């Protein structure tokens, strides 16, 4: 209902964790689980590659259609670009529905 | 046929080199008006001669005005077969699987 593709078997969940590294244990045995760990974090890169299938427009419509565009008029910033402070922003929601079909 | 009117008197003659043009919309690229129940069918009685109905279509409106999403269609922008007297036209069609109507 929020939109998109419903699937019985969607892309699976990808779970990641830093494995705990204990700090120095005591030299006499203790049965309690170790609550003392080395402070730790990880970084890396992720690649996601999705192949998308397209359905072309076959239309016989004579007149030109509505299309999504940028507006030429001068502005302080470029839409869908970085800020003067380095902040990327998305100025507007963009749907998919521009081209037309008969009903 | 050609119709000439002189004064209040019309003469009908054959025009042998004139053509009729015909096409099917096989890709369903036109507004489909056959699914609304309209006059202009072939007559139930085989000896009756019938007029062919005029094709028209509707697109989006706001009141009497149109919006930018409204689409205009030129039927000349399709390929069609041209027919003089002595030319004929035919095509075949397969119905897709549809359930039996229940006649019980």
């Amino acid at each position: 209902l929020m939109g998109g593709f419903g699937m019985k078997h969607p892309p699976p969940q990808i779970l990641i964790k830093n494995t705990p590294v204990p700090a120095d244990p005591p030299t006499a045995f203790n049965k309690d689980k170790l609550n003392s760990f080395i402070t730790q974090y990880s970084t890396g890169q992720v690649s996601v590659e999705i192949e998308w299938e397209l359905q072309k427009e076959n239309s016989k419509r004579w007149n030109p259609e509505i299309q999504y565009t940028s507006n030429y008029y001068k502005s302080n910033n470029v839409e869908f670009a970085v800020n003067t402070e380095g902040v990327y922003s998305e100025p507007r929601p963009i749907g998919t529905r521009y081209l037309t079909r008969n009903l | 046929k050609e119709v000439t009117d002189n004064n209040g008197v019309k003469t009908i003659a054959n025009n042998l080199t004139s053509t009729v043009q015909v096409f099917t919309d096989s890709d369903y690229q036109l507004p489909y008006v056959l699914g609304s129940a309209h006059e202009g069918c072939l007559p139930p009685f085989p000896a009756d001669v019938f007029m062919i109905p005029q094709y028209g279509y509707l697109t989006l409106n706001d009141g009497s005005q149109a919006v930018g999403r409204s689409s205009f269609y030129c039927l000349e922008y399709f390929p069609s077969q041209m027919l003089r007297t002595g030319n004929n036209f035919q095509f075949s069609y397969e119905f897709e699987n549809v359930p039996f109507h229940s006649s019980y």
